[PDB]
């Protein structure tokens, strides 16, 4: 289907644009007393989690577009 | 006879009122009919095979909803009520809605106050059109707020002017009007500093 | 001989115990002292049980048993008697006091007269023999009491109209329930029982005060002890009627309050205009008058002072006496603040707090007036403020006080409110007062909307109390319909009270529109009442409500509180919105609230503490990680402030006691000055917030506290006694206890936090992932509190989502308007009534289930400070102080902010319950509880000792679990699912050791062999429990990981995974292939339903299933359809002879009603002294409810399946609730096995983690090419023994079969069409078809066998195909496969394209020529036109093929058709023709417009009776258009899947059916008499004789929906795709 190949190309492009790595932040006794680190820890945590989830979903979508794996309910909803 | 649609007893009352009025030439109004679409289809089918009185009228007040039957829409005549297009139009609607006798009362300054209320209502309602800039959200500044403001102006002008024909502008209770419009009448719906 | 002494004591007590009898109005002798008798019976039963626990019990066993029985009977008798007696009492007071009741209800009066005669005769017999045993020995006393109870309940249920008219007599009775109103009317003579009903009728009157005679009412009292003495006492003797003297009491209360207010104002005028105030005189005046009157007098004095000062200032340039008013207010506030700094009585302390709040508001207002330089009394800066004017010269006392705001004037209602909590007068509260009074003046309702927790309902109530108005708060929901709201409005109009409707938008939009009319009518009535021309002496103002003219009291008002933009709720119509003046409440002034609350509680640094606590709450809101259960709004701040006041009081008490016990020196000023107020605030903040925080947020909170409150430290108090009690409870419950950092410290800390939250909040919620110790935490806390305090603890566990909301809260009948209670409502009402002393215990109502707004928002009023449960019929049930509402939930993703803010939160992270504690619990249970019900105990202890090294932190099991969490499984992995499965397998291993010892009585198993076996079986169980629900590759991965990490010996084989090895009882690994023989199937049993060819997967899964079933543990089999889940389960069950299985097939619309009907059919409920027990009717057997589609039922918008929650409730709590009478019913001898497709498959939902924690899941996958080849080669070898010459072709043919199947399973998938499911079921059908074709033949060449094989392949793999290209591919691939696997054969003689097989032209299933078949069908159609249907048909080849297929299907048992094609293609006509040719009787339901579920049920009953009782073959033809409801598809699903509908035949019909069934059996020659055998024979006959043809259009989304709404069509019905004509 044409839409399958368009989705494949779009997923590949999105994987190219979206970055790959994001390292977390370590806790320290004096870091906790600094609210700036209190905020940046949460920021990087949520960013890494969301980046991992988005990249995994897009990799699953492109892998389906290559036909390697089947379609699940969550995967069908995401593709839709 | 005004009946609110939504209850089974409401449907019974609507049927009885329509049956009485088609013979007695009485007006029947049914509100929020968009909540009973199948009953609207039945009502339209009943209305088609009917020979009502000459003066009989049946008003069906509803909101624009995709659930209303097409047959009912084609059978009746549709009037759309929405914010008036221009400030001139809004002020004309406000002045037409308010009775002439109410504006022309003992204080000669009541007409100026009613004109100020009309202009303020028009300005607020038209600022509502541009939601991001005019306000912070779509507030429901409608005819109820205007009626409440008019009642407040009437009450406080009568209280201040004990039947006197003329009142000095300095003696007008500006503070009362401003506070009640900012806190109670129009400022009630405002949830933003 | 202590047992003999106890028995003698019991005999002596029960030989000298007499029922205490007291004369009742010279009519009879009522039994008195129920509590003593009940306690005696309970303690004697407990003593008998303890005697049973004694080892010597045997010598007295018989005797003891007898006493137990007698005791039970006693309780049973007096479990009914009391209730009966109670009812009779008030019922008598209604059938004698009112002389008119005889005319209204003569039949009810006669029935009650007969019942009263019976009851009086029984009571006379009892008075003859007051001995308890003699009363017990009366013949038929129990049945007589039950009959009396039922009849009295019926009469009670038949008194609705009289109660409604009595409500019309006294308006306040509109707020009293039917039972309570009946009691009030009946017990008018004895007013001692009416004291508990005044809290529902009056705002603050908790009880009335009478003289010693109880004939004159001298005054009223509130719940805190405050009393009001009537100036002119109301005497009951002159006004015997209840409503008359109640009205007199109300009027006298109003008049007395008016006069007392006059006196208080006269006294307080001295305090005003005074430079100095004597604290003693001020305190005396405060103590002399009621709190509301004290506050009102202060307000009146301040208002008069300000009015006089402004009148003096009216000159403009004159001096300011407003400074004098401000100075006087400040002096009085200083006096009050000094007074509250020292100890005061609680009532005086609350009065002082109210006065401080009022005077702070007055000081702020006066300061604002001074700053604004106001000098005129008519300035709006003073007119906007609320003003009180008292006119002593007024003749009418009730109109002496007037309260004004702007242009709005009101008269004080003088309703006794007692001492109500008073809100601080924030600027937002002033805006609320102004807006609501403006709405009231214009006769419009008030609508304060905004987010939850902004003080809307409380502000409305505070305004209502400021005017002295009765304010009733209703928690509205969708159940509040037009009639209920009209009744409530009538009550409000007649009483003259304020109605605050919280959550008004939760009504239906249509219902809101309907209510708008009543609101409008009430508003017009009020507007006409307000007219000055109207005179009170004329006709009273009335409005039309519920077609009745009801008087409208001017004091009434309607307020609606709304939370727009939340889950649930609706949109108000514009015509309804125009009737209310709206007001936005979004940003309450938290700083001012905190400051004034701390100031009024005696804090010296109130300003500093408020400025430190409100920004602290903002910081907490903006800093801690976002959570669904987090709430830092104003409710949390208010709770913190109240806790701060309480903790300050406790610290003052502690300091005073320490000073008293250490010397003699007490100074209240010294204590107040030396007090760490900041430390108290930190303690309260920690105790209230810390439990709700996740592990990572706790350091953030503590750092934030240090930043905002430097230098203060929180040291949590060590509850020594509670910790010892927790130790004892955990020891006796096999739990692990830990103090501090030890194993179990986090859990014990959570339990202590839960206790501290219980001491503060009446509504709790334990939030945490499944397997975090919540349930055990609260159970252990309840037991520890029971032991420490000595008060009994009772817990009512309710699953809110396992039952409908109507069954949970109750329902109002649409026609007769009769209220029947729900589950929670019934429990709460039973606790409130306290018939059997429930108010003296600790009652904990635990809502163990999912939380969604629809059902939990009904508890909003309960969880607020109202503490009321509001019902649509006007009832309001007060929450008792001992009742706690607790929620045990795993998440709050769907709960609104309105709910999370109302409940205290305790967060149980998964880390509080470590794996080590679970291991210790398992080992303790193994070492303590024997498995049988001792050699068993010794075996268990030895096995536990052997397994101890592996069940340790950083051990084989822990590392195995950590690695298994990294694998992918068919379902989401949880810790406790694997742990429970492993524990079940280890228990089975102990049982295996026991059975080995039994089988070798002379040679019991030694320690070495036992240890070896336990090690091997532990590894086996770890592998099969941590990877049972995973694919083969991950099973091998886990096996190799264990091989790397373990130390036990393992099989030496180099490539065979450990999963292929079992553990012999000798303690050695043995391959599973040793139990996989090459059997030979009998020829007549080829591919039979009960024939199972043993393979590796089959034997392993049978062993695992036997292990899980032998422990009576619910389990789940997951896998693709056709894998063999049902086959494997039935094969495993065949090894268990005392277990009977019943199949329930779940669908998209499956509800717990299916399970309830199955229980009603196969089981029975029986009453025992411990409650109701539901057990199978056949004794000695275990019922296995096999659910085929456990994950199909619809998941609502809040992520919950009702049937799954029901199953979880019955699995975990071992029972459910009968909603017919709200009774806890315990399951006995019932087990749960389920089957399901993978959750990733379309239409399948993932099971909840709470449910999966109980059920181990085993993944049954498709047989591989090797397994399929083995099984169907065995089947083909068995099949081809009919024709010896074809035997040599058994080996290739199977391969060909397999090959084609494989390609199909790859070529067509569910991605193309929803019905493209190919499984070994098609292979079995293939083998069956070839066998049936070959059975009657004597000889056949290879070409004939190939032709039969090709025909079967076409019929199974081409009928369901949609596109023509797919059918062409199937044809070509069949040809290629047959040529490849069968060379050197005549291609044209075996694969001529018109492959038609039919037995119409012969006696056998032989190939038929198309032309001869066409001629025969033409002749049969010519006959058919004359016989049944005169509709001509045009015969083409597709028609011949279709009729051949339909005839093939009708010639099978349980052969159903799914004909899919465009309408008008001839599906129904062809079905009728083939049914006529086969002798089947065509049945079609004659659906019309009025067709309902009852009609379909009746038609189904008719068809089943004809097909099973009369042995008549029926072709049930049904179209998709005939499906008018989902119930039709549910019944069809059940009938297609099982051949029986469990709930179709009920009552008389069932009996009739049974009779017919009996006759049918007698006609067949079978000797059947039992009902179960008759029903089994009926089911078999229905299966053999009923064929259902379902015809539907080839829609895509329709087919996808049908694939999940009723899976039996795509699993039990053979799908034929006719389509449009080519
Ligand atoms: N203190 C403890 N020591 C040892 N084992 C414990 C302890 N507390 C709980 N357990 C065990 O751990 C498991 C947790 O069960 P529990 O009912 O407490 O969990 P839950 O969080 O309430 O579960 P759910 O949300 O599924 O209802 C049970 O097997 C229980 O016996
Ligand atoms: N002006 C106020 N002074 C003191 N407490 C207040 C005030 N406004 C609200 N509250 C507190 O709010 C809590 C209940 O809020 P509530 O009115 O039930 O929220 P909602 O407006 O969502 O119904 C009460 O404990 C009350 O003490
Ligand atoms: N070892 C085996 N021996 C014989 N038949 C088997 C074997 N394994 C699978 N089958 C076939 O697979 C089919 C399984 O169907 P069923 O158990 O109803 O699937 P499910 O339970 O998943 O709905 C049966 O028809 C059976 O003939
Ligand atoms: N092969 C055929 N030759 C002639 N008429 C036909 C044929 N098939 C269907 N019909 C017509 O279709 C009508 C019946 O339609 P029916 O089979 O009930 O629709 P459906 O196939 O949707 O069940 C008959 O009146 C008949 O005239
Ligand atoms: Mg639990």
């Amino acid at each position: 289907p044409a839409w399958m190949r368009t989705l494949h190309t779009t997923a590949s492009n999105w994987l190219h644009l979206i970055p790959q790595t994001l390292s977390h932040l370590k806790r320290t006794v004096e870091n906790i007393k600094d609210p700036l680190f209190r905020f940046f820890e949460r920021e990087v945590k949520m960013g890494a989690k969301l980046l991992q989830d988005v990249r995994q979903d897009l990799a699953d979508v492109v892998q389906v577009c290559e036909g390697k794996k089947k379609q699940t309910n969550y995967l069908r909803t995401l593709i839709n | 006879t005004s009946i609110a649609i939504g209850s089974a007893e409401g449907f019974n009352q609507a049927d009885k009122a329509i049956n009485t009025a088609v013979k007695s030439g009485r007006w029947v109004m049914l509100k929020n009919v968009h909540l009973a679409p199948g009953w609207l289809m039945q009502l339209e089918k009943k209305l088609h095979s009917l020979q009502p009185h000459a003066c009989f009228r049946l008003f069906l007040t509803m909101e624009i909803n995709p659930k209303v039957p097409v047959n009912l829409l084609r059978a009746g005549r549709i009037f759309v009520f929405e914010p008036p297009p221009g400030v001139k139009a809004n002020m004309l609607r406000t002045f037409s809605s308010i009775p002439v006798s109410r504006i022309c009362k003992s204080p000669n300054e009541r007409a100026r106050l009613y004109f100020l209320l009309a202009w303020f209502h028009a300005i607020i309602q038209e600022r509502l059109r541009y939601a991001p800039l005019g306000w912070s959200k779509k507030y429901e500044f409608g005819e109820s707020d205007l009626r409440s403001a008019c009642d407040t102006v009437d009450t406080w002008l009568d209280d201040t002017a004990k039947g006197r024909q003329n009142i000095s502008p300095d003696k007008i209770p500006w503070s009362a009007l401003k506070t009640l419009m900012a806190q109670s009448i129009y400022g009630g719906r405002v949830d933003n500093e | 001989m202590a047992l003999e002494e106890f028995l003698k004591q019991i005999r002596e007590v029960w030989n000298t115990y007499e029922l205490d009898l007291v004369n009742y109005q010279n009519k009879c002798r009522l039994i008195r002292g129920w509590d003593d008798l009940f306690n005696k019976v309970k303690e004697h039963i407990n003593s008998v049980s303890a005697m049973k626990l004694s080892p010597y019990y045997k010598v007295f066993e018989e005797d003891a048993l007898s006493w137990e029985d007698k005791l039970n009977r006693i309780m049973a008798l007096f479990d009914v008697w009391i209730d009966v007696q109670r009812r009779w009492v008030y019922l008598e007071g209604i059938f004698t006091g009112s002389a008119d009741i005889k005319h209204l209800l003569p039949v009810e009066t006669q029935r009650f007269q007969s019942i009263s005669t019976e009851f009086l005769a029984l009571m006379k017999k009892v008075s003859k023999s007051p001995l308890v045993m003699d009363v017990l020995n009366i013949q038929g006393v129990q049945r007589s009491l039950e009959r009396l109870a039922d009849l009295l309940g019926k009469i009670q249920k038949a008194l609705g109209e009289y109660l409604e008219r009595e409500r019309s007599s006294f308006p306040r009775f509109y707020f009293v329930g039917d039972e309570d109103l009946l009691e009030i009317i009946g017990n008018s003579k004895n007013v001692a029982k009416l004291q508990k009903h005044f809290k529902k009728m009056f705002a603050g009157v908790s009880s009335i005060i009478l003289n010693e005679d109880n004939s004159v009412v001298l005054g009223i009292s509130s719940r805190e002890g405050e009393e009001v003495m009537f100036k002119t006492p109301v005497s009951i003797t002159e006004h015997p009627k209840i409503n008359e003297w109640l009205t007199l009491v109300e009027k006298e209360m109003r008049v007395t309050l008016a006069k007392l207010l006059a006196e208080s104002v006269t006294e307080v005028e001295i305090f005003g205009k005074a430079t100095s105030i004597d604290p003693n005189t001020y305190i005396t005046w405060i103590d002399k008058y009621q709190a509301q009157l004290v506050v009102l007098s202060a307000q009146i004095a301040w208002s008069e002072n300000v009015e006089t000062a402004l009148s003096s200032m009216g000159g403009g340039g004159d001096a300011a006496p407003l400074h004098s008013v401000l100075s006087n207010v400040e002096v009085t506030l200083n006096v009050l603040a000094d007074s509250v700094l020292m100890e005061q009585p609680p009532l005086r302390r609350r009065k002082l707090e109210h006065l401080i709040t009022e005077l702070v508001h007055q000081r702020d207002v006066t300061r604002s007036l001074i700053k604004s330089k106001i000098d005129n009394a008519k300035s709006f800066e003073w007119l906007s403020q609320m003003r009180f004017y008292f006119d002593p010269k007024q003749t009418d006392v009730l109109q002496q006080l007037s309260i004004q705001m702007a242009n709005a004037k009101f008269n004080y209602g003088f309703e006794y409110l007692g001492v109500q909590d008073k809100l601080v007068q924030t600027p937002l509260t002033d805006r609320c007062y102004l807006t609501m009074t403006q709405a009231l003046e214009a006769r419009l309702g008030g609508s304060p909307f905004g987010p939850a927790g902004t003080g809307k309902t409380e502000s409305v109530k505070a305004l209502g109390h400021q005017l002295g108005r009765f304010v009733l708060v209703f928690n509205c929901d969708e159940t509040f319909d037009f009639q209920a709201m009209g009744r409530i409005f009538v009550g409000l109009c007649q009483v003259g009270a304020w109605g605050c409707f919280d959550e008004f938008n939760r009504l239906e939009e249509r219902m809101l529109s309907a209510v708008s009319q009543q609101v409008q009518c009430i508003q017009e009535a009020l507007r006409e009442h307000s007219n000055p021309n109207y005179d009170k002496t004329s006709a009273p103002i009335t409005c039309e409500l519920l077609n009745k003219q009801v008087k409208v009291s001017p004091d009434m008002a309607i307020f609606i509180t709304m939370n727009p933009g939340y889950a649930g709720r609706s949109n108000l119509p514009d015509n309804l919105k125009k009737l209310f003046r709206s007001l936005a409440m979004t940003k309450p002034d938290r700083q001012l609230i905190a400051q004034v609350m701390l100031y009024s509680q005696g804090f010296r640094t109130a300003e500093v503490l408020a400025n430190k606590i409100v920004p602290f709450f903002k910081l907490c809101d903006e800093q801690l990680s976002s959570q669904s259960h987090y709430d830092f709004g104003l409710r949390a701040l208010k709770s913190v402030l109240v806790s701060a006041g309480n903790v300050k009081r406790e610290r003052i008490q502690k300091i005073k006691r320490e000073k008293e016990e250490r010397g003699e020196a007490v100074d209240e000023g010294e204590i107040a000055e030396n007090l760490p107020e900041q430390e108290i605030l930190i303690q309260s903040v920690c105790e209230t917030m810390v439990p709700k925080l996740v592990a990572e947020d706790i350091p953030l909170l503590f750092s934030l506290l240090s930043d905002v409150f430097p230098g203060v430290q929180y040291h949590r108090g060590e509850m020594t006694a509670l910790r010892e009690e927790l130790k004892k409870v955990c020891q006796e419950m096999y739990l692990t206890y830990g103090d501090g950092e030890e194993v179990g410290g986090m859990w014990v800390e959570k339990v202590l936090q839960l206790y501290q939250i219980t001491q503060i909040n009446h509504g709790l919620m334990m939030v945490g992932p499944s397997g975090s110790g919540k349930s055990m935490a609260w159970r252990v806390l309840l037991k520890a509190l029971e032991r420490l305090e000595g008060v009994e603890g009772v817990a009512h566990i309710i699953d809110p989502k396992a039952i409908s909301k109507d069954h949970l809260y109750g329902t109002l009948d649409p026609n007769t308007r009769e209220w029947t209670d729900g589950l929670f409502t019934h429990v709460l009402r039973k606790i409130i009534d306290s018939v059997r002393g429930e108010l003296q215990k600790r009652q904990w109502i635990v809502f163990d289930g999912d939380v969604d707004p629809e059902w939990v928002e009904n508890l909003n009023s309960v969880l607020d400070d109202n503490k009321l449960l509001t019902l649509p019929n006007g009832e309001r049930l007060s929450l008792p102080p001992n009742v706690r509402i607790m929620f045990e939930v795993q998440d709050l993703k769907y709960a609104t902010l309105a709910t999370v803010s109302r409940c205290g939160m305790v967060w149980f992270s998964e880390d509080v319950l470590s794996t080590d504690m679970i291991f210790n619990n398992f080992l303790a249970r193994l070492r303590s509880i024997p498995l049988d019900e001792s050699p068993m105990l010794q075996i268990q202890r030895d096995a536990a000792t052997i397994m101890q090294p592996y069940f340790t932190s950083n051990g084989l099991v822990t590392k195995a679990l950590e690695h298994a969490f990294q694998l992918e499984h068919i379902m989401d992995l949880t810790r406790l699912r694997c742990l429970g499965s492993l524990f079940s397998m280890l228990h089975q291993a102990c049982r295996n050791v026991a059975q080995y010892n039994a089988n070798h009585p002379d040679f019991p198993m030694q320690i070495e062999q036992l240890e070896r076996y336990i090690q091997r079986y532990l590894v086996y169980a770890i592998l099969w429990s941590l990877s049972g629900d995973s694919r083969l590759k991950m099973r091998a991965e886990l096996g190799e990981y264990i091989r790397r990490i373990t130390t036990v010996p393992l099989p030496t084989a180099p490539n065979i995974p450990i999963i292929d090895y079992e553990v012999s009882i000798s303690g050695e690994w043995s391959p599973w292939q040793a139990k996989v023989p090459q059997i030979e199937v009998e020829t007549h049993k080829v591919a039979a339903p009960d024939v199972v060819v043993p393979t590796l997967d089959t034997v392993r899964h049978e062993a695992l299933l036997y292990t899980w079933l032998a422990e009576h543990k619910p389990l789940v089999l997951c896998g693709p359809p056709g894998s063999g889940k049902t086959m494997t389960l039935f094969s495993a069950l065949r090894a268990l002879p005392d277990m009977e299985v019943v199949g329930l097939n779940f669908s998209s619309a499956t509800t717990p009603e299916l399970l309830l009907k199955t229980f009603d059919h196969y089981c029975e409920y029986r009453r025992t002294p411990n409650g109701v027990v539901l057990a199978p009717v056949q004794l000695g057997k275990w019922l296995v409810l096999f659910c085929d589609e456990i994950n199909l039922p619809d998941m609502d918008k809040y992520g919950t399946q009702r049937v799954i929650s029901f199953i979880r409730q019955m699995v975990e709590h071992g029972g459910f609730y009968r909603t017919s009478d709200q009774t806890w019913v315990k399951l006995e001898r019932i087990q749960f096995v389920g089957a399901c497709n993978p959750p990733t498959d379309p239409g399948r939902k993932p099971l909840s983690h709470r449910f999966l924690r109980h059920v181990p899941v085993v993944y049954v996958d498709y047989p591989g090419p090797a397994s399929l080849t083995q099984i169907y080669g065995t089947f083909n070898r068995a099949m081809l023994r009919l024709i010896p010459s074809l035997r040599t072709y058994a080996e290739p043919l199977t391969a060909a079969m397999v090959e084609f199947y494989t390609m199909s399973q790859e070529r067509f998938t569910q991605d193309t069409q929803p019905h493209y499911i190919y499984s070994p079921r098609e292979m079995t059908r293939w083998v069956r078809g070839i066998f049936e074709a070959l059975r009657p033949l004597e000889t056949l060449p290879v070409e004939g066998l190939i032709r039969i094989w090709a025909h079967e392949a076409l019929r199974l793999f081409q009928d369901r195909l949609v596109e023509d290209e797919e059918r062409r591919w199937t044809d070509e691939n069949i040809d290629t496969v047959a040529l490849k696997h069968f060379p050197n054969i005549d291609r044209e003689k075996a694969m001529s394209r018109p492959i038609l097989y039919s037995n119409w032209l012969s006696k056998d299933y032989i190939p038929v020529d198309q032309e001869e078949l066409r001629d025969y069908v033409k002749a049969r159609l010519k006959v058919f036109y004359e016989e049944e249907l005169d509709v001509p048909l045009v015969l083409f080849n597709e028609v011949l093929d279709h009729v051949l297929r339909i005839d093939r299907i009708f010639r099978q048992p349980q052969g159903h058709l799914l004909l899919i094609g465009v309408s008008g293609a001839g599906k129904t006509t062809l079905s009728r023709f083939v049914a006529w040719m086969n002798g089947l009787s065509v049945y079609q339901i004659k659906v019309h417009r009025k067709y309902t579920g009852e009609d379909f049920d009746e038609d189904l009953r008719t068809v089943l009776r004809r097909s099973g009782c009369k042995n008549e073959k029926i072709a049930f033809i049904m179209d998709e258009s005939n499906v008018l409801d989902s119930g039709f598809l549910e019944r069809m699903n059940t009938l297609l899947a099982n051949g029986e509908v469990p709930g179709l035949f009920e009552g008389d019909e069932y009996a009739t059916l049974m009779t017919q069934c009996k006759e049918g059996a007698q006609k067949e020659g079978l000797m059947l008499d039992s009902h179960e055998e008759l029903y089994k024979w009926f089911t078999s006959q229905v299966i053999r004789n009923l064929h259902v043809v379902f015809t539907m259009n080839p829609s895509s989304e329709g087919l996808k929906d049908r694939a999940a709404t009723s899976p039996a069509l795509f699993n039990r019905c053979v799908l034929n795709w006719f389509g449009d004509w080519s």
